[PDB]
């Protein structure tokens, strides 16, 4: 039943998302680079998830399935 | 059941999965190009080794196969370029003596910087 | 130690005439002395 709804949110956010291309392009850069070092854990929930947190595990996860090469 | 092998088939399933899942929703945000889905078959063309050719246009024309005769016809093409890939990692390539193997695997010669400008 | 210098470009400059009597003639002589320069301290390096 998700199908049916994500055809028609497919193409309601297309041109909604395809209209900005600028501030779509900064929200994405931030958020990945947040949640690579997530060095802003601490002063938001009070937990500084950064002591436990894999940089390099989280970039080859991404490249990895970037490139589909497990 | 041997999980030595199921952690490898299941970090396998999962970024197999994320990846198919990935363009299945890159492409409706975003439909694919109607022509240039030509142009990266172009490009994937352009990397095929020589020694498929002799099967490739036989497979337009009709006389290749039913299924499995082709199964087994692209083996002999894979086997040769295998072995054609032997013969050039030890002994060399088509148009090159041993010295030139030598400073092939010794780095002696600098990506060519001049001619590309 | 400066008839040391002295007699090592002295060997770096015979080998190389004797490598090269073309040019070894005095025609390049401020020419043999660039190259001798050069081949004093090092070696010369391409672009690439
Ligand atoms: C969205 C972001 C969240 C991604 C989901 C993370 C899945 C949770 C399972 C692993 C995370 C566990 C964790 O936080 O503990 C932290 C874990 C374990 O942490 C390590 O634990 C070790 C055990 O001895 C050692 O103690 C190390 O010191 C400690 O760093 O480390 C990481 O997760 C580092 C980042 C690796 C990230 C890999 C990519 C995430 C996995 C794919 C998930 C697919 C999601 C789509």
């Amino acid at each position: 039943a998700w199908q049916q709804s994500f055809e028609t949110y497919g193409g309601k956010l297309r041109e909604v998302l395809l209209g900005q291309q600028e501030a779509a392009k900064n929200v994405a850069k931030q958020l990945d680079e947040g949640v690579t070092y997530m060095d802003w854990t601490y002063r938001s929930t009070g937990v500084d998830l950064s002591a436990v947190w894999d940089p390099e595990l989280w970039i080859r996860f991404r490249e990895a399935v970037a490139q589909n090469e497990p | 059941p041997r999980l030595a092998a199921v952690m490898p088939d299941a970090v396998y399933a999962l970024v197999q999965g994320t990846h198919k899942l990935g363009e299945y929703a890159h492409d409706l945000v975003f439909p694919p190009t109607p022509e240039d889905l030509r142009k990266l078959e172009q490009q994937v063309n352009a990397t095929i080794p020589r020694e498929f050719d002799r099967v490739r246009q036989r497979y337009a024309e009709g006389k290749i196969a039913n299924d499995e005769q082709l199964s087994s016809e692209l083996e002999d093409a894979s086997f040769n370029w295998y072995r054609r890939q032997l013969r050039t990692s030890v002994v060399g390539a088509t148009d090159e003596e041993l010295e030139d193997v030598a400073v092939r695997k010794l780095r002696l010669e600098p990506p060519a910087l001049q001619a590309s400008l | 130690v400066e008839a040391a210098y002295s007699a090592y470009l002295r060997r770096i400059a015979e080998a190389y005439l004797a490598e090269h009597p073309q040019m070894a003639a005095p025609e390049h002589a401020a020419h043999v002395a660039r190259v001798v320069r050069s081949r004093a301290l090092g070696t010369p390096l391409s672009f690439d």
